[PDB]
């Protein structure tokens, strides 16, 4: 996981917000280098690192183009990059580091760190729930939307179903982002392009016998009537002229972001909407189970490299919106590098990743257990 | 578990296009009854289109990974009795070996 | 149960049946909306029958309605017992019949009685299935018998 | 019970009565389009 981080990621997380009205290239990591006064500088070592309380780091270099400097990664243990992992026996004894270890470990002011593996809901995936006795609504289908690799916009979709089984009217709504209320889903179809009904019972229906489901659309449809076109359709969005585009705007880059943010595939966007409005109801009539969310296939493990990940990049950004500090200034090499190091540190050493703020999660980067091998 | 390793996650391109060169109608321009039972596609949560008979489409992909052409860890299923096809090319996916 | 009546197996269901709350949704298998402009014959094969016997102003807007077999005999009732029910509950505003608990298919028919009707009907849809009794007190569910 | 929209523009459908015939008579309120009973069977429920 941070092999993956340092061949291929570390590249990709200096693209993307990079350049500005000066660009960042191409990509050097060094094995560890330890800088000091009264002296050169050493290829660094994990026995030396450790007895001197120092830091296993190492250089950060990336092509300026308008090759430069800007501070080290905690290099992992017994990875690609440590001297470690191709040595071998007599060298280890050599060395005085240890045949029997097996790695992993970071080594940052000296002692042992290790990550604690993340497990978390598996993001962008369909899922309906039932809500309890006394509510609005009956039903609720939900899908996180996170890009998988820039902005981690997790903006998020609730798909709702009001009226308890029984009840007239099983009207639905949905919600967006930048959204205050919740749009019965006909102004969305419409605003989307897909304008008159019957096409859009086609995006949500996949069986033109289905007389239930049809059915329940029904009241739903009989929502929209007070709206037939993809004008009026963004402008009761609106929260003139303006809004009509803060909307256009809003379900091009908050709608759905997953998927695409880009532009025409506005069918695309829709037919997916639609297999959602469909999911709702194959559960609103007791045909498929509530989704399971003890699901393990359903959850992923935050590792080294995404940690490292999402450490590098909203630390990064805040260099880069320090660049143009450095450079407003210009009425007329200053990337100060001490940022980076000193913050993959910090949140490595201790365990609040979200910078130095209490507002992130402390608990990883537990210590190594040095109490037996088993351990 | 012993056996048991993290997925490091691998590009969706060269699978995206390694199906719509097998059957992948772009859910652009579906066809609701015409593609009646349409077994739809998904990868990482995304519905890239449909394709008809499925079986041919599996056993095509196994011995595909089971070659190395796709990288072996990436996933994905056919729900049968759903006509679906998800693929997870994601990273976070725990796995083992059989 | 009371003083004497102690080993009164039957008592039991006597009162069992004196306070099980069971209500119309309990016995209706479906409700179905028609479009009947005579006031003197269904437009349907099966609902012939019990159409001129119930002869021996209204709307064309017709309401029809099913009741599961068995659960007419998990509750022990009648279409006739129900038909006294509706009957008390909306009383006079509404025309209705009621098959027989003889006939291999339980349905019961409902009119109105005197602008936009298949719009208020279904008002009167749910404000049956979920608001009418049938016998049986508030809130009591299953109800059973130990000795 | 299967039900039905109109040709023109597509769009769903709402009954009305003919009350010169007494007959069913589904129709558009987007533009004008009109037909006829398929059935009296309006609406059904089953639970
Ligand atoms: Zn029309």
């Amino acid at each position: 996981s941070f092999n993956q981080f340092v061949d291929y990621t570390l590249q990709d997380i200096i693209c993307e917000d990079s350049t500005l009205i000066i660009s960042f290239g191409k990509i050097y990591v060094t094995k560890p280098m330890v800088n000091e006064s009264d002296g050169v500088t050493h290829a660094l070592y994990p026995q030396e690192a450790r007895l001197r309380n120092l830091t296993y780091s190492s250089g950060l270099f990336v092509d300026v183009k308008k090759k430069v400097f800007i501070g080290r990664l905690p290099i992992m243990l017994r990875s690609k990059n440590c001297y470690l992992s191709e040595a071998t026996e007599s060298d280890l004894y050599k060395l005085k580091e240890c045949p029997f270890d097996m790695g992993g470990y970071f080594i940052i002011n000296g002692s042992e760190k290790v990550l604690i593996a993340q497990e978390r809901s598996a993001g962008n995936i369909v899922q309906v729930f039932k809500k309890a006795a006394p509510s609005p609504i009956s039903h609720v289908a939900e899908i996180r939307s996170a890009l998988e690799k820039g902005s981690r916009f997790i903006s998020t979709l609730q798909v709702k179903l009001y009226g308890r089984e029984g009840s007239s009217a099983r009207t639905i709504k949905a919600t967006l982002p930048y959204i205050k209320q919740d749009i019965p889903i006909v102004i969305i179809f419409r605003a989307l392009g897909i304008i008159p009904d019957g096409e859009i019972l086609e995006h949500i229906c996949y069986d033109v016998n289905d007389w239930q489901m049809l059915e329940m659309l029904k009241p739903c449809v009989e929502d929209g009537f007070v709206i037939q076109d993809r004008e009026t359709a963004l402008d009761f969005i609106g929260r003139k002229e303006k809004r009509i585009q803060y909307a256009k705007d809003i379900l091009q880059k908050e709608f759905l972001p997953h998927i695409t943010q880009l532009e025409g595939f506005e069918s695309r966007k829709a037919f997916f909407l639609g297999y959602m409005i469909n999911r709702l109801l194959l559960c609103a009539l007791d045909r498929k189970d509530q989704d399971d969310r003890d699901h393990f296939g359903k959850k992923r493990l935050d590792l080294a490299g995404p940690l490292l990940a999402q450490l590098f990049k909203t630390l990064f950004k805040k260099l880069t919106k320090d660049i143009f500090r450095y450079m407003q200034r210009t009425v007329e090499l200053a990337i100060n590098a001490k940022t980076i190091t000193s913050g993959l540190k910090y949140a490595l050493a201790t365990g609040n990743w979200g910078e130095q703020a209490m507002s992130s999660r402390a608990g990883v980067s537990q210590v190594l257990n040095r109490y037996t091998y088993s351990s | 578990s012993l056996m048991s390793c993290i997925s490091v996650g691998t590009d969706p391109m060269p699978i995206i296009t390694f199906l719509s060169e097998w059957g992948m109608e772009p859910l652009e321009d579906y066809v609701p009854h015409q593609s009646p039972d349409a077994t739809r596609v998904f990868v990482n949560g995304v519905w890239h289109g449909v394709h008809r008979n499925p079986a041919r489409l599996m056993e095509t992909l196994r011995t595909l990974r089971r070659k190395g052409d796709i990288n072996p860890e990436v996933s994905m299923i056919r729900d049968i009795r759903e006509k679906e096809l998800k693929i997870f090319t994601d990273a976070g996916r725990v796995y083992r070996p059989l | 149960l009371e003083p004497g009546h102690a080993a009164d197996q039957e008592q039991a269901k006597l009162i069992r049946s004196a306070i099980e709350h069971t209500t119309l949704k309990s016995v209706t298998i479906a409700s179905e909306i028609y479009y009947d402009p005579d006031p003197r014959s269904t437009v349907i094969p099966e609902d012939e029958e019990i159409i001129q016997l119930h002869f021996s102003q209204q709307s064309p807007w017709l309401l029809r309605l099913e009741l599961d077999r068995a659960a007419m005999n998990d509750k022990d009732l009648t279409m006739g017992q129900v038909g006294e029910r509706i009957k008390q509950t909306f009383k006079n505003d509404l025309f209705v019949i009621w098959s027989e608990d003889n006939d291999e298919k339980l349905i019961i028919r409902c009119r109105v009685v005197r602008a936009e009707e298949d719009h208020m009907l279904k008002k009167i849809e749910n404000t049956m299935l979920e608001n009418i009794t049938l016998r049986g007190v508030e809130n009591i569910e299953r109800v059973v018998m130990m000795k | 019970t299967t039900f039905r929209f109109c040709r023109d523009c597509n769009n769903m459908l709402y009954p009305r009565e003919d009350k010169e015939n007494n007959r069913l008579l589904f129709e558009c309120r987007t533009c004008s389009y009109v037909e006829e009973a398929g059935s009296p069977l309006v609406y059904r429920h089953e639970l």
